[PDB]
RNA sequence: UGAAAUUUUAGUACCUGUGAAGAUGCAGGUUACCCGCGACAGGACGGAAAGACCCCAUGGAGCUUUACUGUAGUUUGAUAU
RNA sequence: GGUGUAGUGGUAGGAGAGCGUUCUAAGGGCGUUGAAGGUCGAUCGUGAGGACGGCUGGAGCGCUUAGAAGUGAGAAUGCCG
RNA sequence: UAUCCGGGAGUCAGACUGCGAGUGAUAAGAUCCGUAGUCGAAAGGGAAACAGCCCAGACCACCAGCUAAGGUCCCAAAAUA
RNA sequence: GUAGCGGCGAGCGAAACGGGAAGAGCCCAAACCAACAAGCUUGUUGGGGUUGUAGGACUCCGAUAUGGUAGUCUGUUAGUAUAGUUGAAGGAUUUGGAAAAUUCCGCUAAAGAGGGUGAAAGCCCCGUAGACGAAAUGCUGACAACACCUAGGAGGAUCCUGAGUACGGCGGAACACGAGAAAUUCCGUCGGAAUCCGCGGGGACCAUCCCGCAAGGCUAAAUACUCCCUAGUGACCGAUAGUGAACCAGUACCGUGAGGGAAAGGUGAAAAGCACCCCGGAAGGGGAGUGAAAUAGAUCCUGAAACCGUGUGCCUACAACAAGUCAAAGCUCGUUAAUGAGUGAUGGCGUGCCUUUUGUAGAAUGAACCGGCGAGUUACGAUUGCAUGCGAGGUUAAGUCGAAGAGACGGAGCCGCAGCGAAAGCGAGUCUGAAUAGGGCGAAUGAGUAUGUAGUCGUAGACCCGAAACCAUGUGAUCUA
């Protein structure tokens, strides 16, 4: 018996085209240019889902370094004093403190500068 | 295998004993399954065909040169990748049927009947001797025997009036004690049967 | 159509009880002055077909 | 069984391996034929015992023997069967065929002695082996020849 | 009034370098408001064409001959008419 | 079913589990109070994919088990439009 | 993890790096072997970019942490130690 | 797929036995006899007689019989094909344009096959089951008439029993059989037998034995096939499918011609197909109106995508970016209401997909895009695994009966149970060998078989496309020589 496949193909392609919204021109209308960009988008997504963490860590670190220089100390000597003083404070938290509560960050800096 | 014998009027006449050789066994479900698929594949007809690249009206002319054109290489107007085009393989005239061993067949029959007996879905009768083939009489018989589901009706070779009376009903299949089949019985949920028919079954088997 | 049996094999091997194949030997026809007698007596003794060769010819001499 | 509840036994029926229907099937995009080559072609490959022009095994070996058209191939009964039959009776090819022991009386029944006999029997056949004669006559039977 | 070849998508710079070894697209640096019109033709290893040179195929075709094997004709003989 | 240990990059390729399509047999159920198909949705599933709604539409189609295959397309200088 | 039996394959174009030799002009991203690795079939981090070099083997999620080679004046995280 | 054939290669490949389906056997020349004729034979007619446990003519004995027919527009008779007739049972509520749907109580069935009917109908219709029917022409089968065949027992004194024939040589073919040891059959050529104490065959050939009697002819049935007709069926197609053709298709069109060869289906239940009015030259629109519906109005059901537009929320004219991803301000909306949707300034990272490659972002190949179509299938066999049945017994094939079925019957045959050897032959042993030797192959160790299913192989186009080319018909000198 014969099989045509009218709906399978169309549904399978509408899925990709819905995934391909926001893409310039042909890349949201045509299945080939879209699919070729959906796969690359997923590659980039998988990769950025790792680089995200690197980026925020980098950012936090720059902030901590700035807030320490404003107290007369550097990121590295700060964090070494913390590891000495057994102070397990995440860098995310420490950046939030450097932004909002400069006094808490200053207290941590005093702890570290005593540890050293 | 003690089975309640009823009348054509519904009253219970008594009992009949049946061969444990046939009705008492454990059923073999794989065997029943095999027999089912075989009988359906046999009732299949297999008349279906298609025209390949050869049987299709046309071809011969290579529609253009091998070379020179900026056109793909093509060798016939009726190859598979043309708007007409012979089908690549497709169906053929084909026989799906197959025989398979007699012991498996007879074990299938025994297994089916024994399953019916275990589920109590036999109904024996002494009569079914209709003066004439009216179907409402047979329907009243079914009602007296409290049947409301599908049913297969086994009959001795000659009870024509009863066969005709049972024929037209949708719930009812009818068969004559030698043409009995696994597909018929298994399709049916219950089995009305004459004592004569049961004896014919137990002598042919 | 059923298989065709390779008659050149059917003339040159023989089934044993384990299904293996017996065979005559080579270097046993016409040029014996170049062969020592140990070779001649050891080559008039039949041998058996190899594993990888039976793998290649069984489909030909399936029943035979 | 019920037709709306059918099942086979496990492992009895297997799902076909369809070929060239995507990469994640594994049998896709080449059909398990691999990259280019004579084996990767429709109707490709080679003959069934072909070594690539190298001298084939059949050709490098000698023909041996002949066939005797007058050969007598006998149907064998190995003396462990006949413990069936009641002692004192008469064994024949007709008896053996009716029982179903010997279906092909090729050239005649030959009797051979591998198993132990334990009966008196008036056996008869085309040929006996000497060990079978000894065993039968020792049990107390009697050899004849048709 | 109204085509065609072509066309993976394109918001389609330059130098140096890299790299399937000669980059609009990668890197580093530099330059450059957005959109067009007329002209030119350096590049897009531009288009047209499954390189015609070359090599391969246990491919093909035509042709030659003291390659092989045959043959139509020519000739000689025997036999029949 | 759970606890622990160890592992789970992958081409050719081998093995096993599946999703989906058309049809059939049986069972059961849904449709002018609006089926399939079309379209939009911010939904569920590990994946193939599956539902539920809104609009369109106007008559056939699902669900469970099993079976049979013209059973899944993005490329063929592919064919037709 | 080795062996034996049997089913099914694919592979017979390999490349570079380091060490050992030949041919070479002890030239070649050359050629041919051995040996080990990597690629091929391997993403990721460094070498600017850079299959083949150094570190290291992606089952998934985390806006958590410790390290590797390589690095810490800015681009660009870390010492103007 | 045996025995054999075969560059003993590739491959080719029987027959008989056995089982079944169907069944039927008959004529003539010749010897001789009777008649006619020319010129005792020898042409014609009739009679006679057709064979191998040899037969017939011929010489003697009685039947006048007895059965059959593969014949006849001899007729009748019966049936059947080609028209046809009849053929049961339901009305109301809800939805709705319409009821066949829903609910209610019923009815019917030798009829619940199917189709149509404003939607899905056992009870509305056509019909179905069933029961009747042919003036006329055919056909089939019986029954009578006609017609044609149909005899028995001894002898073999003698005669006949298929002549340029069988056979042989040379050359070639067909036989499974390729000259090979090549029987058998047939064609050409040349030569060239006997005939009942005879002749041919039994795979060179001779002898023996057995079987048969050519050189003359006919013969139904089972078997193959379907342009067609009737009745039908489909785990066949459903408008790029299925016939090339569902549509006025071998058409339009191309070609001198042979020849090739398309595309193109669907309003609505019913045309009820838009009276009339307005714009306009008309077409085409806009109202009105039919209709359940007109975004169902001839491009007519549904009406995707590419593509072309209109408007609108956000962004965009110091920016380079395989065009995305991740983070993110601002703005605007509000969901299958849940760590919401859309947009996106700006920043970080990032050289498409396929193929083929040692290696391709590749300046190596393919793709303009969208949609459809489009590639490991089947038959017969072999083998392995899994499953089932049975088990050292497992199983039927063809064919018959029977729904185009299952099933029963059918044991012929197939595999396995005993192998070893070239073979004779022996036999749990056998072969080699002088050999109780040793060794090889085998057994004591043991399990196979039927079916299904999947992987794989073979033969068939065998996975899909793609050559130049080869061969065999035919068509072309309206161009040009
Ligand atoms: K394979
Ligand atoms: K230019
Ligand atoms: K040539
Ligand atoms: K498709
Ligand atoms: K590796
Ligand atoms: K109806
Ligand atoms: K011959
Ligand atoms: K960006
Ligand atoms: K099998
Ligand atoms: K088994
Ligand atoms: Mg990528
Ligand atoms: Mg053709
Ligand atoms: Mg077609
Ligand atoms: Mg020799
Ligand atoms: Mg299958
Ligand atoms: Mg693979
Ligand atoms: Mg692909
Ligand atoms: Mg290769
Ligand atoms: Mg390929
Ligand atoms: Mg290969
Ligand atoms: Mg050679
Ligand atoms: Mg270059
Ligand atoms: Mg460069
Ligand atoms: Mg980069
Ligand atoms: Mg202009
Ligand atoms: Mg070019
Ligand atoms: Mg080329
Ligand atoms: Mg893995
Ligand atoms: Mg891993
Ligand atoms: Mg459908
Ligand atoms: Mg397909
Ligand atoms: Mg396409
Ligand atoms: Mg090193
Ligand atoms: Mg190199
Ligand atoms: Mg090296
Ligand atoms: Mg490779
Ligand atoms: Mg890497
Ligand atoms: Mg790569
Ligand atoms: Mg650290
Ligand atoms: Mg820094
Ligand atoms: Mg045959
Ligand atoms: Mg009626
Ligand atoms: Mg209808
Ligand atoms: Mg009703
Ligand atoms: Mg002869
Ligand atoms: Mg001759
Ligand atoms: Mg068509
Ligand atoms: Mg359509
Ligand atoms: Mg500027
Ligand atoms: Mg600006
Ligand atoms: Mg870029
Ligand atoms: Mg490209
Ligand atoms: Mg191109
Ligand atoms: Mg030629
Ligand atoms: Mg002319």
């Amino acid at each position: 018996a014969r099989v045509k496949g009218g709906t399978v193909t169309r549904k399978r392609r509408k899925k990709v085209l819905k995934l391909a919204k926001g893409y310039y021109g042909s890349k949201h209308t045509l299945f080939k240019s879209a699919k070729e960009q959906v796969m690359n988008s997923y590659y980039y997504a998988f990769r950025d889902r790792r680089q995200k963490k690197r980026d925020f860590r980098k950012l936090w670190i720059a902030r901590i370094n700035a807030a320490a220089r404003m107290n007369g100390l550097s990121y590295s000597k700060l964090m070494h004093g913390l590891k000495l003083a057994e102070i397990d404070i995440n860098r995310k938290m420490l950046a939030d403190l450097a932004v909002n509560d400069a006094a808490a960050f200053t207290a941590l800096a005093e702890q570290a500068k005593d540890a050293l | 295998p003690n089975v309640a014998l009823f009348k054509q009027d519904g009253t219970q006449n008594g009992e009949i004993t049946l061969n444990e050789e046939i009705f008492g066994i454990e059923p073999n479900e794989s065997v029943v399954y095999d027999a089912i698929i075989m009988q359906r594949a046999s009732l299949r007809q297999g008349t279906h065909a298609v025209k390949n690249r050869s049987a299709v009206r046309g071809g011969g002319r290579k529609p253009w040169r091998q070379k020179g054109t900026g056109r793909a290489r093509q060798g016939s107007i009726r190859s598979p990748q043309w708007r007409g085009g012979g089908v690549v393989f497709g169906p053929t005239p084909r026989s799906y049927s197959y025989k398979f061993p007699k012991k498996v067949r007879r074990l299938a029959m025994k297994s089916v009947l024994s399953d019916k007996v275990a589920e109590n879905n036999l109904v024996a009768v002494e009569g079914l001797s209709f003066d004439a083939p009216k179907t409402k009489e047979f329907k009243q018989v079914l009602a007296n025997l409290s049947i409301d589901t599908k049913v297969l009706v086994v009959l001795e070779n000659g009870n024509d009036f009863a066969a005709l009376s049972a024929r037209n009903l949708p719930n009812v299949s009818v068969v004559t004690s030698d043409n009995v089949s696994v597909l018929d019985v298994v399709s049916a949920n219950k089995v009305l049967a004459t004592q004569t028919a049961l004896t014919q079954i137990e002598e042919v088997l | 159509p059923k298989q065709k049996t390779h008659r050149g094999l059917a003339k040159r091997v023989k089934r044993t009880g384990g299904g293996g194949l017996k065979r005559g030997r080579a270097f046993t026809s016409h040029r014996f002055h170049g062969k020592t007698k140990k070779q001649r007596r050891q080559l008039r003794k039949a041998s058996m077909v190899a594993k990888g060769d039976y793998k290649r010819i069984r489909q030909q001499l399936a029943r035979m | 069984m019920k037709l709306h509840e059918l099942k086979p036994a496990e492992g009895s029926r297997q799902v076909r391996n369809r070929v060239g229907r995507g990469t994640s099937s594994g049998n896709g995009k080449t059909a398990g034929r691999g990259q280019k080559g004579q084996k990767a072609r429709s109707g490709g490959g080679v003959r069934l015992g072909f070594e690539g022009g190298q001298t084939p095994l059949f050709r490098r070996l000698p023909k041996r023997g002949f066939t005797n058209i007058n050969r007598k191939d006998y149907a064998v009964v190995n003396l462990d069967t006949l413990n069936r039959f009641e002692d004192g009776t008469e064994v024949t090819p007709v008896v053996l065929k009716e029982a179903g022991i010997v279906k092909n009386e090729k050239a005649g029944i030959k009797v051979l002695a591998d198993g132990e006999l334990t009966k008196k029997l008036t056996v008869k056949a085309a040929k006996f082996s000497k060990s079978a004669q000894e065993a039968i006559e020792a049990a107390g039977g009697s050899i004849e020849v048709i």
